[PDB]
């Protein structure tokens, strides 16, 4: 939004579990919902390529 | 905005403490069940 | 008056965990959607 | 009572057709066990529909 | 301001609901487990 | 005999847990009141 994301802003997304609060948050912008897979550096270079 | 930040911090602060209290209660209850059904050593 | 059956007591002791887990998930989910819906 | 809120979150909120009752989806009953616990997000019913849709999707896997 | 009212209502209702869950659970742990000693005949 | 002693220990745990649940409820309500006083408009 405006401030750099303090890790409290970055949140994981659960899969298979009921997740209506995240689906409500779809329109919202300040929080970040991420997969629990911090991609490796080699994949990072490969994707950049 | 500052009120939202403080309320968010304090709500997050109570969440994990509630979780810890629930976990302690569950552990004590499970120990009660184990000691009632199959007492272990000590 | 006497020591009673243990199976029903164990059933109630299963129901108590049934309530604690619901407590935990409900309070956590409530504070979470409170954070997302209103605190933004 | 609970008749109002469950009728509300089935027919008014979810817009789900009347023939889809609690009996035709056990997962629907398990979900309204959760849905009525919070009285917000009822203006954007699309969120509730998408949550129910993805829940029934994950319930119908093979593995 | 309506959003503030929504937030206050939901916070109070969450507190009261937590109290209700805890009261019901404590009543269960008292009443049902009191049967261990055959207190009620 | 260890049976009745184990029953006594279990009921001690049960009573203290019953005591702790009221602490849960009271602390939750106290936190709600702190939040409403300090931050809620």
């Amino acid at each position: 939004d405006r401030q750099p994301l303090n890790p409290a802003n970055i949140e994981a997304r659960h899969h298979g579990v009921s997740d209506v609060p995240r689906l409500g948050a779809m329109d919202a912008d300040e929080p970040l919902f991420v997969d629990d897979y911090r991609a490796t550096d080699d994949e990072w270079t490969l994707q950049k390529v | 905005r500052v009120r939202k930040r403080y309320l968010r911090q304090e709500l997050r602060d109570l969440g994990h403490r509630v979780q810890t209290y629930c976990e302690d209660l569950e552990g004590r209850v499970s120990e009660a069940e184990a000691l009632l059904n199959q007492q272990c050593e000590l | 008056v006497l020591t009673q059956n243990v199976l029903s007591a164990l059933e109630i002791l299963r129901l108590v965990r049934l309530d604690l887990r619901q407590l935990a998930q409900s309070v956590q989910d409530t504070i979470q959607h409170m954070r997302f819906l209103y605190l933004l | 009572k609970r008749d109002e809120k469950h009728r509300h979150v089935v027919n008014v909120v979810l817009e789900l057709p009347t023939e889809i009752s609690e009996a035709t989806h056990p997962v629907l009953a398990t979900m309204l066990s959760k849905y009525t616990r919070m009285s917000s997000l009822f203006n954007d019913k699309c969120a509730f529909k998408l949550d129910l849709l993805r829940m029934v999707a994950v319930s119908r896997t093979r593995r």
